[PDB]
């Protein structure tokens, strides 16, 4: 061990200072250990300060992870446009800038260069099929001697956590949105007796997806990214080895792949999150095809009472025809997802010791499936 | 002699065209042969392939795909040994391309 | 002889092979056509030469809808 750090000191981060300094009358256990005292405190301080290991670290939380929040909001935001438009005409020069936008506006701005030239864009693993949504990918480039505690393989973690915490993020935007259509276009279907039961119905089925979607992303939170987050900080910051940095950072990054869905055994449950991600893009067109329909008839009903200044008595008819389908299949699309979560629910309960038994405990209090189990 | 009858099946097959008495069979098959002879690409670089390949095993690896990751390194080790190769996997590739993040389920 | 049959279930296996290269690509092609395809690869054409004839006769398909 010894050997090893002295060597790579000078080879690799070539700051020197020159010579750095019963068994057999016993001189070993007076010599090694002072030797290793100092070879390894210098080896650690030159490090943190030449090269800045912790301030990576601390970019790979907001970035990497995308812990930081204000940047990952606003930067999706004005990244929606382009994502919804499929990806073949999309490019790395449309994203540099619009990441450029959103930088100067938010923390980043303040940040040391070194890190923030170390965050720039890729291309998630270009295949066709012009999935916009898809293509969007961060690439975090360590080329410096500090390559070694930040290697090739935990980065590919990295990827794997963002992408799906790329998707429940999209996910989470397109559900507020929902939420945003009905405080938005409610207030004027006030005037409408015979679309405020579908319109209810709506609001009714809408707030168990806020809920699904609210519950796991605070175990995600505040157990995910808060508890790991702590004892990694613990091991980081006491760890008097090279080696002791790198065994808790592989194992940090392992214990979250555990903490969520993502572990050979849990592929199942993953299929039954994923299809909650049908529904609620589901859901977001059948709120829409209301208005396109429902608010549409009204201002035609207004430029009606313009040419007076029996037609619409049939526009009545064919509503009165037109809800009973919409409302019966809105009913069954309710079915539908109360039992899937459910299936979701009577296997999660015996996966994992602890982690994953508190997520059942979290997504219900109210023992709603144990009146529908 | 072969390649002709070849270019009949494709035409029957993939265009739902059974009847060769058919001018419909006729016009897809002219077209067929002309772009055929009219020679504008590039021919096919293996290494440019090789790189596209693991580029979707690496796109499996990341979505977390591990049994479609396996069977895509797997299968595509055993058919790259015993030019065609490379040209039939560029003809997949660019023929649809469609669903390659669904569709997984794999039987054997 | 014996090996140029087992060679015959060599060439089935490793179309096998491509039958399930061919559904987790989501080619519209089958054992069938994929049969046809193989022969033609055989005889030396560009693939991105015989790919956009099959792009346009299973979208000249709804011609004949």
């Amino acid at each position: 061990l010894i050997g090893k750090s002295i060597n790579f000191l000078h080879q690799v981060c070539h700051d020197q200072t020159p010579t750095t300094k019963t068994d057999l009358e016993n001189a070993f256990q007076g010599k090694i250990d002072a030797a290793y005292f100092e070879t390894s405190k210098y080896l650690l301080d030159v490090l943190n300060k030449k090269y800045s290991l912790l301030d990576h670290m601390q970019a790979m939380r907001r970035y990497l992870l995308l812990g930081q929040g204000d940047f990952i909001r606003h930067l999706m935001d004005l990244l929606k446009p382009e994502l919804v438009r499929p990806a073949t005409t999309l490019y790395q020069h449309n994203l540099t800038g619009i990441l450029e936008t959103a930088v100067r506006a938010t923390n980043a701005q303040f940040d040391s260069p070194e890190i923030l030239r170390r965050l720039d864009v890729r291309l998630l693993e270009v295949s066709p099929g012009d999935t916009g949504w898809d293509v969007f990918s961060l690439d975090y480039h360590v080329d410096g001697p500090i390559a070694t505690v930040f290697t090739r393989e935990c980065m590919s973690h990295y990827l794997r956590v963002f992408n799906f915490l790329w998707r429940a993020k999209r996910m989470e935007y397109i559900l507020t949105d929902i939420r945003k259509g009905h405080m938005c276009n409610a207030k004027l279907l006030r005037n409408m007796p015979e679309f405020s039961g579908v319109l209810h119905q709506c609001h009714i089925l809408a707030s168990e997806m806020v809920h699904f979607i609210h519950q796991m992303q605070y175990y995600i939170t505040f157990e995910v990214l808060e508890c790991s987050w702590d004892e990694l900080w613990n091991k980081v910051q006491q760890a008097q080895d090279l080696d002791h940095i790198i065994a808790a950072h592989e194992v940090f990054l392992d214990t979250i792949i555990s903490r969520c869905l993502l572990d050979s055994d849990s592929r199942a449950l993953l299929n039954q999150l994923r299809a909650v991600f049908d529904q609620i893009i589901e859901l977001q067109n059948a709120q829409d095809a209301i208005y396109r329909a429902a608010l549409e008839e009204l201002q035609r009903r207004l430029q009606f009472e313009e040419k007076k200044k029996e037609e619409e008595n049939k526009r009545i008819g064919e509503f009165k025809e037109s809800i009973p389908k919409m409302c019966s299949q809105l009913r069954i699309l309710t079915h539908f997802y109360q039992g899937i979560v459910q299936q979701f629910l009577v296997l999660l309960t015996t996966s994992s010791d602890e982690s994953l038994r508190f997520l059942s405990f979290r997504l219900d209090f109210n023992e709603h499936y144990k009146a529908r189990e | 002699a072969q390649q002709e009858r070849d270019v009949r099946e494709l035409v029957r097959g993939v265009a739902g065209l059974q009847d060769e008495a058919d001018p419909n069979f006729q016009l897809a098959l002219n077209f067929a042969w002309s772009n055929f002879r009219f020679h504008r690409f590039l021919d096919v670089n293996s290494h440019k392939i090789e790189k596209t390949i693991e580029g979707i095993y690496e796109k499996f690896v990341i979505h977390s795909d591990l049994s479609k990751a396996a069977s895509w390194k797997r299968l595509t080790e055993e058919f790259l040994n015993a030019d065609a190769h490379y040209s039939i996997l560029s003809l997949l590739l660019c023929l649809s391309d469609s669903p390659s993040n669904s569709s997984y389920v794999e039987t054997p | 002889a014996a090996a140029a049959a087992a060679n015959l279930n060599a060439v089935r296996e490793t179309m096998d092979v491509l039958l399930e290269i061919s559904r987790i690509l989501n080619t519209g092609l089958d054992m069938e056509t994929l049969s046809i395809c193989v022969r033609l690869c055989e005889q030396g054409i560009n693939p991105e030469a015989l790919s956009s004839v099959i792009k346009e006769l299973r979208k000249a398909t709804e011609a004949l809808k």
